[PDB]
Protein backbone atom coordinates (compact mmCIF):
# COMPACT_ATOMS: atom_id res chain seq x y z
CA UNK A 1 0.00 0.00 0.00
CA UNK A 2 2.83 2.42 0.75
CA UNK A 3 4.39 1.57 -2.60
CA UNK A 4 1.12 2.32 -4.39
CA UNK A 5 0.73 5.62 -2.53
CA UNK A 6 4.21 6.76 -3.51
CA UNK A 7 3.32 6.63 -7.24
CA UNK A 8 1.51 9.95 -6.79
CA UNK A 9 4.91 11.65 -6.48
CA UNK A 10 6.12 9.85 -9.62
CA UNK A 11 3.12 11.14 -11.55
CA UNK A 12 3.74 14.66 -10.25
CA UNK A 13 7.33 14.50 -11.48
CA UNK A 14 6.38 13.28 -14.96
CA UNK A 15 3.79 16.05 -15.33
CA UNK A 16 6.41 18.60 -14.25
CA UNK A 17 8.69 17.33 -16.99
CA UNK A 18 5.96 17.65 -19.59
CA UNK A 19 5.38 21.27 -18.49
CA UNK A 20 9.08 22.11 -18.77
CA UNK A 21 9.22 20.70 -22.29
CA UNK A 22 6.05 22.62 -23.22
CA UNK A 23 7.72 25.90 -22.28
CA UNK A 24 10.80 24.96 -24.30
CA UNK A 25 8.69 24.17 -27.38
CA UNK A 26 6.90 27.50 -27.07
CA UNK A 27 10.27 29.24 -27.07
CA UNK A 28 11.40 27.10 -30.00
CA UNK A 29 8.55 28.29 -32.20
CA UNK A 30 9.81 31.86 -31.74
CA UNK A 31 13.40 30.86 -32.39
CA UNK A 32 12.71 28.94 -35.61
CA UNK A 33 10.63 31.83 -36.96
CA UNK A 34 13.43 34.27 -36.15
CA UNK A 35 15.99 32.05 -37.87
CA UNK A 36 13.89 31.84 -41.02
CA UNK A 37 13.67 35.62 -41.12
CA UNK A 38 17.44 35.92 -40.62
CA UNK A 39 18.06 33.54 -43.51
CA UNK A 40 15.90 35.77 -45.70
CA UNK A 41 17.95 38.80 -44.59
CA UNK A 42 21.30 37.19 -45.42
CA UNK A 43 19.96 35.89 -48.73
CA UNK A 44 18.83 39.37 -49.74
CA UNK A 45 22.11 40.93 -48.58
CA UNK A 46 24.24 38.58 -50.67
CA UNK A 47 22.94 40.21 -53.88
CA UNK A 48 25.53 42.63 -55.30
CA UNK A 49 23.01 44.87 -57.07
CA UNK A 50 21.98 46.42 -53.74
CA UNK A 51 23.22 49.88 -52.85
CA UNK A 52 24.97 50.54 -49.54
CA UNK A 53 21.90 51.84 -47.71
CA UNK A 54 19.82 48.75 -48.49
CA UNK A 55 22.66 46.48 -47.40
CA UNK B 1 32.84 73.14 -89.65
CA UNK B 2 29.12 73.20 -88.86
CA UNK B 3 28.85 69.45 -89.41
CA UNK B 4 31.92 68.87 -87.23
CA UNK B 5 30.47 70.95 -84.41
CA UNK B 6 27.19 69.01 -84.50
CA UNK B 7 29.16 65.75 -84.46
CA UNK B 8 31.12 66.72 -81.35
CA UNK B 9 28.00 67.84 -79.50
CA UNK B 10 26.26 64.53 -80.21
CA UNK B 11 29.38 62.71 -79.02
CA UNK B 12 29.16 64.49 -75.66
CA UNK B 13 25.47 63.65 -75.34
CA UNK B 14 26.42 59.97 -75.59
CA UNK B 15 28.54 60.32 -72.44
CA UNK B 16 25.66 62.00 -70.64
CA UNK B 17 23.22 59.23 -71.59
CA UNK B 18 25.56 56.39 -70.65
CA UNK B 19 26.49 57.94 -67.31
CA UNK B 20 22.86 58.38 -66.26
CA UNK B 21 21.84 54.73 -66.89
CA UNK B 22 21.52 53.74 -63.23
CA UNK B 23 18.81 52.14 -61.09
CA UNK B 24 19.23 52.99 -57.38
CA UNK B 25 22.97 53.40 -57.69
CA UNK B 26 23.73 50.31 -59.79
CA UNK B 27 24.24 50.04 -63.53
CA UNK B 28 24.75 47.30 -66.09
CA UNK B 29 25.75 49.71 -68.87
CA UNK B 30 27.86 52.61 -67.52
CA UNK B 31 31.04 50.51 -67.30
CA UNK B 32 31.38 50.60 -63.51
CA UNK B 33 31.30 46.81 -63.07
CA UNK B 34 31.93 43.72 -65.17
CA UNK B 35 28.82 41.76 -64.15
CA UNK B 36 25.83 41.73 -61.86
CA UNK B 37 24.68 38.59 -60.08
CA UNK B 38 21.06 38.12 -59.09
CA UNK B 39 19.67 35.39 -56.88
CA UNK B 40 18.61 32.16 -58.59
CA UNK B 41 17.61 29.93 -55.66
CA UNK B 42 17.35 29.82 -51.89
CA UNK B 43 20.92 28.54 -51.49
CA UNK B 44 22.23 31.81 -52.92
CA UNK B 45 23.32 30.49 -56.31
CA UNK B 46 23.55 33.29 -58.83
CA UNK B 47 21.99 34.35 -62.10
CA UNK B 48 24.82 36.28 -63.74
CA UNK B 49 24.24 39.11 -66.22
CA UNK B 50 27.34 40.19 -68.11
CA UNK B 51 27.76 43.96 -68.24
CA UNK B 52 27.49 45.63 -71.66
CA UNK B 53 29.32 48.96 -71.55
CA UNK B 54 27.61 51.74 -73.53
Amino acid sequence: SATANSMNAVKDSLQRGQSTIDVALAAGDTITDLLGKMKEKALAASDTSLNTASF
Amino acid sequence: NALKSDFDSLRDQITKAASNAKFNGVSIANGSTAKLTFLANSDGSGFTVTAKTL
